[PDB]
RNA sequence: UACCUGGUUGAUCCUGCCAGUAGCAUAUGCUUGUCUCAAAGAUUAAGCCAUGCAUGUCUAAGUACGCACGGCCGGUACAGUGAAACUGCGAAUGGCUCAUUAAAUCAGUUAUGGUUCCUUUGGUCGCUCGACUUGGAUAACUGUGGUAAUUCUAGAGCUAAUACAUGCCGACGGGCGCUGACCCCCUUCGCGGGGGGGAUGCGUGCAUUUAUCAGUGGUGACUCUAGAUAACCUCGGGCCGAUCGCACGCCCGGCGGCGACGACCCAUUCGAACGUCUGCCCUAUCAACUUUCGAUGGUAGUCGCCGUGCCUACCAUGGUGACCACGGGUGACGGGGAAUCAGGGUUCGAUUCCGGAGAGGGAGCCUGAGAAACGGCUACCACAUCCAAGGAAGGCAGCAGGCGCGCAAAUU
RNA sequence: UAAAGUUGCUGCAGUUAAAAAGCUCGUAGUUGGAUCUUGGGAGCGGCCGUCCCCUGCUCGGCGCCGGCCCGAAGCGUUUACUUUGAAAAAAUUAGAGUGUUCAAAGCAGGCCGCCUGGAUACCGCAGCUAGGAAUAAUGGAAUAGGACCGCGGUUCUAUUUUGUUG
RNA sequence: CGCUACUACCGAUUGGAUGGUUUAGUGAGGCCCUCGGAUCGGCCCCGCCGGGGUGCCCUGGCGGAGCGCUGA
C-alpha cells in the first residue's frame, strides 16, 4: 500500500517496535482555529511535510487562491488573482502569481477549480514555501 | 570554493540569472566527510561561529539503541549492508545518517543474560566452559529469583532478532550524521522496519 | 557591510535624542547593553544635551571617569551606555536621581525622583522560561535574567524590583482597568487605563487604553508598559501626565501662560 | 497666474508642425565691488599612476634583569618613569566609486517554531562523589653574519606570562538509580503467599550524540521548555579560575572587603544570513522557453550555521507563458528624494541618509565572532617598477597630486 | 519640464487635412438588462431636522424565586469599495514656534538661578485591524446526499458513580 | 541623362579589429583526503659514582644506543 521508497518510510516521533504480550499515529492542531481533518488522524499515509502529520509549522502569512494544476506528486500548482491599481489611467489591471503549495494527502478528493487556504512556513523545497491548510470545494459541483 | 548558492541556477520559469555578487564566505561548501570503517580518525573543522564540528573520516564502533527494552551499549560496526540513498555506498562502505550497518550482538547479548538469566544465541548442543555466565544464570536468592522469574514471564524476543543474536550479528539503522557530529550512534531494526530493509538487502542479493 | 556598523551618522540617529544637524558627520552609536539602539538615550546625550553639565564629548569621558554617575544602582564608565526606559541615573555629588520616563512628545525628559523613590525600579517582563534544574526565569525589558520570580508573574506584566539587592518587591498583573504608559509607536509617551485587549492568532495583539481625559487610542501589544493596579501609578509623573493635549490646546496654554507671566 | 505668440495664402478659415516664451542643470563667453551659505574628475577612461600621508593601541590592575632614566629603612624578590619585545584587542568600521546587477538590487510587509552572533547588559561560574602554585620553549637583549636589493632574515648565548602546555586539593558527609550478598515481620501442619531493612560493586552536574518513557512553564500552533531512563564523551580533546591590582584587617596558622581579567551555557544587545506578500524601464525585426553537465517535484542522504536541487543517488514529468514567459537592450546600482507641475502628469536621482556591489580582470584561501578582506595572502591574464641579470616588489573606484581622456571638475 | 488638449486617464484625433483592417467569424482581453428591507416605535428643538432599536448559542454581576435582565472570550459567506485604527527612519517637502540685525538658514532661545522649545501633517500601492453594506462581482434547495425538529439503532470513547484494592 | 556635394545601402574579399559565451584537449594555485617522515623531543635499558633507607631500594650530574617505544 506504502513504503514504496528504498528507504523506510514512517513517523519520526512514535516509536512501533515496543515488545508485545494497529500502530499510533503522531499528529498536532495546526493553529489559527484551522481543524485537523479526519484523514490524518484516521488515515495510514507519512508526509514529512504535512502541517499535521510532519515536521513543519505555520507562522506569518495566511493566503488563498484556486488549484489550477495537480500533476506534480504530493504538490499543487494555485493561482493568486488580483488587481494591480496603475494610477496615471486610474485604473486596475487584471494580474496573477500562480505559487508551487505543497498539498497534504489527508486531503484524498480536491479537483482543478476547488478554493485552497495556504500557510506560510519554511521552504519545503526550491519553489514551494506554503502548505495547504484546508480545501473549500467549487462553485456547484456537489456530484 | 565549491559554494551552497541559491543564485548560480535558474528561476521557475527556467530563466538563467546574472550573478550579481562573486561567492561569499556564508554561501560554503567543504568536501564531504565519506567516513569509512576502521580505527577511529576524526578531524576537527571550525566553522561558522568559531564553534567545532567533527569530520569522522574512520569510526568503527557507535552508541547503538535497542528501543524494545530501551538498552544502549558501544558496539563495534562491522559492515556496511544497504544505503537507499546510493547503491554504491555500499561496495565503498561508507558510513552516512539512515544507512543499514551490521553491528556486534555481544553488549547486548551480554544485557540479555545478565538482566534476563536466559540463554540468547547459544546454538542447540554446545555449553559454557568457563562456567562464568553458566553461574549467572543460576544462583539466586528467594526474592530476587522470584524478580527474575516475573521478568522472565514477558521475556519473549521476536524470531527475527533470535536469528541475527545467534550469527552474532544485529542490522543498525544509524541515527546521528558521522559527517558533522562525529559519531556513529543510531537504533536496532525491528518489527515492520526489519522485515522492510531484509526484503530490500534480499530484493538486491537475487 | 561585511561586520557589525561601528558608526552613527548624526542625521541616521534617533529623532527622539534631539540632536542638531549641523555640528558634527557622527552621532554617538549607543554601546550593546539593556536597551535597543533606537528605544534608548546614550550617557552622554542626557549628560551634556539634556543636562548641559558637559560642554563637549570629552568634558562627559571626564564627568564619568571621576564615577560620578550611577544608573540604575551601578556606576558605569561608558559615555555611550544606553540607558533607556525607567532606568535611574543617580549623579550622587550633585545628590540628585533622574528616571527616565517619556514626556507627552517621543523625547525622555528630565524627570528629578526624590532619594528614596530612585531606590526601585519598574521593569515589564519580556518571557518566561524554566531553567535547567526546573528554575522558572523572567527577563526584563532590560535584559535582567531574574530566576525563581512569583510564580503568577506573566509575560506582560511589570515587577518592581530592588536596584541594591536585584529582587522583586511588587507586580502589577496585565489585566483591565490598570495605567499603562505606551513605550514606542505615535502614541509615545501616553499615560491612560487599559480599557480592552484584542487577540489576534499569529499577527499582533492590539490593546485600546482610555485616557484622563476619555482620550481613548489603541497600540500594539509589544509598545505597552503598566505603571500602576488602577489609577494610582507606582511612579512619580511629569507634567502632562501623559494626557497628550492637541496642537491646538497645546498653543491655547503656551500663549496663556506667557500673556498671564508676562 | 488653469496665459500663449510669429511663420504655408492675393486675402480667409483650419489641420499641423517649425520658431519664439519661462524654468532646471552641465559646458562656455563676456563682466565682477561688499557679505552669508555652498556644489566641485559622476557623465569620457571601474583608464594608468611618481611621491607623501590615510590603523593603530597601556591602565593601580597580562609580561620589565635595556642602568634609557632614577629614590634609599634593603637582603622577606619586585621602588617609581619606562624604549623595545611578547601577549591581548582593533585592522570586517570609516572613506571612495557605480563597473556589474531588470523579480536581481531595493522599498513597504512578515518570518526565523529554520539559523549564527566578538562585544554589552543580567543570569550562571563548592550542582560532577573522583598543589602555600606544575612543564619547557621563545622574543626584546647580547653576539657572529649573508644578499645588489625588501617592513628579507639565518646561526649562537640567555630569560617572562592572562602566550603555548599540563594539572591537583577543597566543597565531601552523603543523597539518588540500579545491583544484590545478608536479615526482619505476618498467614499457612509446611512448601507456598505477602511486606520491610540491607554489606559490596556499577553509575550519576551542565554541554555533545543517540534511543526511550511520562505529560513544571509557554505559544495560535513544537518533534518547545523542563522532567525521568538507558548510555555516548571526538587525543585535530566543551565547562568546573595554577591570572593581576587597591586598601589590608579581625581572629588561638585559619577566615574576610573593593575591583581588573578570563570562561561553558542561557538570555539581552549590535547585528548578519535565508525566506513571505506586493511593487521596476524599453523591446515581439525576441513566442515559445526550461530539462539525463537539475529543469519542476518526491524519497533518503552529503554539505551547510541552519530551511531548501544547495549537491548526490533513485524515481516521477513536471515548471513558466499573450495577465508578455524566454532572449535582447539600457548614456540602468535601487530607494528616501530632485527639477517642472492648475487638476493630471513628465523627466531625473553617479552625488553626502538607508540598503547593495567592487577594489585592474577572473579565481582560490589564511586568520578571526564577523572577510571569499585586496591600505591580507596565493596563482593566472593584463599593464608596469627596482636589478650587480641571480632575483625582489606592486595595486590611489582613500586624502592630496601627476598623466591620459575629454565640452566638463579645486591644495602634493 | 511646462507651454503640448502637438501622446490626450483627466483630454486629442481618424468623410475631405495624417488616419476605419476588403469582409465576416472567433479564443483570451475588455464591458455586460431588470429584479431579493421596508414601514415604523421613542424623545429633543422651532410639519420638518439630528439621535436610540427591528440573528442566536462557556464563565460572570443591578439581581430575583434551574430560568430570566446584562457583560466578557469564541462561533457566525467570500471579496472589491469606503471610514477608522495600528504600524511605517531621519534628512527633504508642507508646516507650528523663534527678530540668525533682515533673509536663505539655524534649532534655538526667553526672563529680574528660573521659564520653555526641539510641534504637527503627508508617507502612492501591497500586508494588519474594526465599523458601513448602497454599488459591482460571488454563493446556495431542482435525479432534492434540502433545511430546522425531536426519535429508533449501531461503532469508538472523556469517566461522574459502587468505604479502599479485581 | 549630365555637373557638384552629402548621407546611408549592397557586396567579391572561406574580409579585418575589440569583446563575450562555449564544445573539446591541457590546466597554475589554494583547500580536502590519503600516504608521507627531513628534523626535534621525551621515555625503558645497562656502562659511572654518591646523599639517605637497608646485597636491594627512593633519587642527584656526566655520556651510550636497541632507535626500543610513543609524541610533535
Amino acid at each position: 500500500d506504502i513504503q514504496t521508497e528504498r528507504a523506510y518510510q514512517k513517523q519520526p516521533t512514535i516509536f512501533q517496535n515496543k515488545k508485545r504480550v494497529k500502530l499510533p499515529r503522531y499528529y498536532k492542531n495546526i493553529g489559527l482555529g484551522f481543524k485537523t481533518p479526519k484523514e490524518a488522524i484516521e488515515g495510514t499515509y507519512i508526509d514529512k511535510k504535512c502541517p499535521f502529520t510532519g515536521n513543519v509549522s505555520i507562522r506569518g502569512r495566511i493566503l488563498s487562491g484556486v488549484v489550477t494544476k495537480m500533476k506534480m506528486q504530493r504538490t499543487i500548482v494555485i493561482r493568486r488573482d488580483y488587481l494591480h491599481y496603475i494610477r496615471k489611467y486610474n485604473r486596475f489591471e487584471k494580474r496573477h502569481k500562480n505559487m508551487s503549495v505543497h498539498l497534504s494527502p489527508c486531503f484524498r478528493d480536491v479537483q482543478i477549480g476547488d478554493i485552497v487556504t495556504v500557510g506560510e512556513c519554511r521552504p519545503l523545497s526550491k519553489t514551494v514555501r506554503f502548505n495547504v491548510l484546508k480545501v473549500t470545494k467549487a462553485a456547484g459541483t456537489k456530484k | 570554493g565549491i559554494s551552497r548558492d541559491n543564485w548560480h541556477k535558474r528561476r521557475k520559469t527556467g530563466g538563467k540569472r546574472k550573478p550579481y555578487h562573486k561567492k561569499r564566505k556564508y554561501e560554503l561548501g567543504r568536501p564531504a566527510a565519506n567516513t569509512k570503517i576502521g580505527p577511529r580518525r576524526i578531524h576537527t573543522v571550525r566553522v561558522r561561529g568559531g564553534n567545532k564540528k567533527y569530520r569522522a573520516l574512520r569510526l568503527d564502533v557507535g552508541n547503538f539503541s535497542w528501543g524494545s527494552e530501551c538498552c544502549t551499549r558501544k558496539t563495534r560496526i562491522i559492515d556496511v549492508v544497504y544505503n537507499a540513498s546510493n547503491n554504491e555506498l555500499v561496495r565503498t562502505k561508507t558510513l552516512v545518517k539512515n544507512c543499514i550497518v551490521l553491528i556486534d550482538s555481544t553488549p547486548y547479548r551480554q544485557w540479555y543474560e545478565s538482566h534476563y538469566a536466559l540463554p540468547l544465541g547459544r546454538k542447540k548442543g554446545a555449553k559454557l566452559t568457563p562456567e562464568e555466565e553458566e553461574i549467572l544464570n543460576k544462583k539466586r536468592s528467594k526474592k530476587i529469583q522470584k524478580k527474575y522469574d516475573e521478568r522472565k514471564k514477558n521475556a519473549k524476543i521476536s524470531s527475527l532478532l533470535e536469528e541475527q543474536f545467534q550469527q552474532g550479528k544485529l542490522l543498525a539503522c544509524i541515527a546521528s550524521r558521522p559527517g558533522q557530529c562525529g559519531r556513529a550512534d543510531g537504533y536496532v531494526l525491528e518489527g515492520k522496519e526489519l522485515e522492510f530493509y531484509l526484503r530490500k538487502i534480499k530484493a538486491r542479493k537475487g | 557591510a561585511r561586520g557589525p556598523k561601528k558608526h552613527l551618522k548624526r542625521v541616521a540617529a534617533p529623532k527622539h535624542w534631539m540632536l542638531d544637524k549641523l555640528t558634527s558627520v557622527f552621532a554617538p552609536r549607543p554601546s550593546t547593553g539593556p536597551h535597543k539602539l533606537r528605544e534608548c538615550l546614550p550617557l552622554i546625550i542626557f549628560l551634556r544635551n539634556k543636562l548641559k553639565y558637559a560642554l563637549t564629548g570629552d568634558e562627559v569621558k571626564k564627568i564619568c571617569m571621576q564615577r560620578f554617575i550611577k544608573i540604575d544602582g551601578k556606576v558605569r564608565a561608558d559615555i555611550t551606555y544606553p540607558a533607556g526606559f525607567m532606568d535611574v541615573i543617580s549623579i550622587d555629588k550633585t545628590g540628585e536621581n533622574f528616571r527616565l520616563i517619556y514626556d507627552t512628545k517621543g523625547r525622555f525628559a528630565v524627570h528629578r525622583i526624590t532619594p528614596e523613590e530612585a531606590k526601585y525600579k519598574l521593569c515589564k517582563v519580556r518571557k518566561i522560561f524554566v531553567g535547567t534544574k526546573g528554575i522558572p526565569h523572567l527577563v526584563t525589558h532590560d535584559a535582567r535574567t531574574i530566576r525563581y520570580p512569583d510564580p503568577l508573574i506573566k509575560m506582560n506584566d511589570t515587577i518592581q524590583i530592588d536596584l541594591e539587592t536585584g529582587k522583586i518587591t511588587d507586580f502589577i498583573k496585565f489585566d483591565t482597568g490598570n495605567l499603562c504608559m505606551v513605550t514606542g509607536g505615535a502614541n509615545l509617551g501616553r499615560i491612560g487605563v487599559i480599557t480592552n485587549r484584542e487577540r489576534h492568532p499569529g499577527s499582533f495583539d492590539v490593546v485600546h487604553v482610555k485616557d484622563a481625559n476619555g482620550n481613548s487610542f489603541a497600540t500594539r501589544l509589544s509598545n505597552i508598559f503598566v505603571i500602576g493596579k488602577g489609577n494610582k501609578p507606582w511612579i512619580s509623573l511629569p507634567r502632562g501626565k501623559g494626557i497628550r493635549l492637541t496642537i491646538a490646546e497645546e498653543r491655547d496654554k503656551r500663549l496663556a501662560a506667557k500673556q498671564s507671566s508676562g
